[PDB]
């Protein structure tokens, strides 16, 4: 019932009679030849234009083809039969097995939980990993964020938290892949279909081959079905795989909307789209989730507006930094910019709090004496700022750690380090009482005893 | 032995400010690629504002 | 009657209609009224046919399309001459200090052409103005304009407070000072430290404060420069505060900004120096009279480079800086004796005796601040027994520098002083050749005059 009048890269325009123009966010369809492809309406231009984005290939589409205005938004299989299955942003199943046999299907555009219904929780999650539950510990039902350039650890990372988290967790788990490879997506239902955890995960998948709109709405998409398993009265878990291609693809469409730049390029709406999706991941008293977002930042600039206006969104902030990873640290997470909310000596006790700080501070210590070490040499320390700075190197050493799912890469058998077990080893090396061993005995080991007990091998 | 240290003295110093000269050398190196990389984003970033901005 | 009608409201800016025979002329103001009040609009362009595109001197909301707007044939006029004295008056010439309406007998268009290279007099009389280090350091003459640089809480505004009860109460001056982006609360002390002070009844003040439109904080320095040029060509020498240059550049941005005008250098107005240069080429000694001027300028993030301080210094004839270092360590007023400047310190005009007293305190601060490090890694018992009395020296020249204001007996309860170029002179070439060598430091600081500095060694 309605006519296609342009078709500008990915955004389609199409004329409607004027008393039949569908509503914002209606989704439409067109038979683009031997095909079906859906369009999404963004706006209400005047006169019965309306214009919408295009979740397919927008190629082949001639001008004045007929499209069809289904009168409701996109709507998602969701709930318990969509688990252990892989879904597009339209929510069709995209493995090779059947039918989903949903029940109930929602639509991906919902207003955020009141003001009334948050929760908030003081109790503690723990990790294997020392840096992050030293610097950054994080809470259960609380958000996560891993900030880093290309190629620094942000997936590994991830793969580990999955790994010791979700494993031994009990409730269901979503993973959203936005905008990443489907090499990683291929590889991660593999390993989870051959350690027979799939029947608890389920996964939505809008990878870097797809067209705009199916990277632009896919994160939408699972957040819906994370949801649904929230009101259910559950807990959950939600992974998603790179939030920042949900605002670069809002970037890719914004000007062929007919909107002005804003700051560097970016649509002008940029921290309303970002806020208006991580509004509704969040806990409630009815259920909790709990989620690790990995967050791109471009050309290594934490400045850049999107993970600038990403920051403040999240509890525990990890930042991963390439300077680090040059150096054989891994995972490179650098101290004196990860952070949480959950750091209080109300909340991880006084003995936490206070090694956590020291290690900051003798970290800070050392960074402030980088440029006279580079100018004037090591030999111009005063004899106890050389003590400072043996200290450093050996925390900066202790910090590294091997990982279960990075084998492949070392050989060397992953680490698990309890909490108790780590603040203790840094309480020591900050004391001096392990001053004799060589810095090379705190690269790449678990808790402290390996490290006295490696320092005999030189 | 006081005068044969304050000789010693006098030859370290002269090697440990040459090294430092060099230090300081192959740092500027490093600044003036920094700060040319930042001249050309100001340089862009300006003039996308100006052109982008009109009509 | 009323011939005009509105036809846009976007912000601040108003397009207003006529026919094409009554098209105002750019400048001219027009009236409406914006509910039970009235609003007028300075016309900035004249586009396309009849209609006429225009800056609202006040509150834009409120305003409908379609409302009659009458044009005053004449552009914004304000009154002028003595019966402004100590009167407060906005942009409009309209008083907002509650005494009423203002009794003027004459009223002048804000905009006007500057004196031709023709009329112009030189003269070198140089301005005598009570403070030991502007006076010895800065000297600058009749119609000339002298800067004061510096970052924020330095003491610009203050430093014109005393210079504006100096030159009223010493003098009997007259003066004019031009809030331009006032702050109301800065301005509530101003006017109650003049009037305590009782040097209200010379000095008439016009505030555009910041809570007003762009056009308002813009227009603001031209009826100041107005009341002024009044002034002047009664044959007085009025003395003319701008209370920051910065906020008139920003204004300016702002006001191209809505015009849609294409931005320049760093987001500035493409017609910034001419902005610049239509100011200050007004501010001149003619052969009738003299305007003087003293100009507070907001240096942003220190760097002296961008458009705005870049642009001034192409006119002012004198600078002082003002530093934060300075200032914490507790001397007051706070200049910086080496970085300040002026055009007027050669010996042709202030004669060999000033000139040389000024080279010589120059000559002592900038050989201790060669002495400071030595002193500081050698300890000072390693010095020369001729460094140790430079040392002696340049600490209490840079004591003497320091004094105690009228303005700022409020901040301190100390009581002011005032004090001559001759004992300032008198002063300094005695501490240098060592006149003084027998009182300790601290009689010279904050004391004034220098027999008032034996006067305060034996009560120590
Ligand atoms: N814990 C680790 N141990 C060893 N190598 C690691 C570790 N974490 C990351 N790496 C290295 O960093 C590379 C970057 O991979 P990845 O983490 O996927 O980057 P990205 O975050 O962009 O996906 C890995 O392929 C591996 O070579
Ligand atoms: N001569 C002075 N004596 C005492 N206090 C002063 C003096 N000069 C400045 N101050 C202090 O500095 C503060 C701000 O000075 P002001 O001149 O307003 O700075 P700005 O130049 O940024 O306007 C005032 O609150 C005042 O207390
Ligand atoms: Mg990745
Ligand atoms: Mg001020």
């Amino acid at each position: 019932t309605g006519k296609i009048v342009q078709v500008i890269g990915a955004v389609v325009d199409v004329e409607f009679p004027q008393d039949a123009v569908p509503r914002v966010y209606d989704a439409l369809e067109v038979q683009n030849g031997n095909e079906r492809l859906v369009l999404e309406v963004q706006q209400q231009l005047g006169g019965g234009i309306v214009r919408t984005i295009a979740m397919g290939s927008s190629d082949g589409l001639r001008r004045g083809l007929d499209v069809k205005d289904l009168e409701h938004p996109i709507e998602v299989p969701v709930g318990k039969a969509t688990l252990g299955r892989i879904m597009n942003v339209l929510g069709e199943p995209v493995d090779m097995k059947g039918e989903i046999g949903e029940e109930e299907r929602w639509a991906i555009h919902r207003a955020a939980p009141s003001y009334e219904e948050l929760s908030n929780s003081q109790e503690l999650l723990e990790t294997g990993i020392k840096v992050i539950d030293l610097m950054a510990p994080f809470a259960k039902g609380g958000k996560v964020g891993l900030f880093g350039g290309a190629g620094v650890g942000k997936t590994v990372n991830m793969m580990e938290l999955i790994r010791n988290i979700a494993i031994e967790h009990s409730g269901y788990s979503v993973f959203a892949g936005v905008g990443e490879r489907t090499r990683e997506g291929n590889d991660f239902y593999h390993e989870m279909t051959d350690s027979n955890v799939i029947d608890k995960v389920s996964l939505v998948y809008g990878q870097m081959n797809e067209p705009p709109g199916n990277r632009l709405r896919v994160a939408l998409t699972g957040l819906t079905m994370a949801e649904k398993f929230r009101d259910e009265g559950r807990d959950v878990l939600l992974f998603v795989d790179n939030i920042y291609r949900y605002t670069l693809a809002g970037t890719e469409v914004s000007a062929l909307l007919g909107r002005m730049p804003s700051a560097v390029g970016y649509q002008p709406t940029l921290a309303e789209e970002m806020g208006v999706l991580q509004e509704r991941i969040t806990s409630t008293k009815t259920g909790s989730i709990t989620s690790v977002q990995a967050v791109y930042v471009p050309a290594d600039d934490l400045t850049d507006p999107s993970p600038a206006t990403t920051f403040a969104h999240l509890d525990a902030t990890v930042v991963l930094s390439r300077q680090i990873a040059s150096l054989g640290i891994y995972p490179a997470v650098d101290p004196l910019d990860s952070t949480s909310r959950q750091l209080d000596p109300l909340v991880v006790g006084q003995e936490h709090y206070d090694t956590a700080r020291g290690v900051q501070s003798i970290l800070q210590r050392y960074q402030e004496l980088k440029d006279i070490i580079a100018i004037l040499g090591m030999d111009e320390l005063s004899e106890e700022d050389k003590l400072v700075v043996a200290r450093a190197r050996k925390i900066q050493r202790f910090l590294s750690q091997p990982f279960f799912v990075a084998e492949v890469f070392t050989g060397s058998p992953g680490k698990y380090v309890s909490l108790k077990d780590t603040i203790r080893g840094f309480k020591g090396i900050m004391e001096g009482e392990y001053d004799h061993l060589p810095e090379q005995a705190f690269y790449m080991v678990g808790s402290i005893e390996e490290a006295v007990e490696k320092a005999k091998k030189l | 032995g006081v005068v044969e240290n304050l000789a010693s003295e006098q030859a370290a110093r002269m090697v440990a400010m040459k090294a430092a000269t060099d230090n300081g050398g192959s740092l500027i190196k490093e600044l003036q690629l920094v700060y040319n990389k930042a001249r050309q984003a100001s340089i862009t970033q300006e003039l996308t504002e100006i052109v982008s901005g009109a009509a």
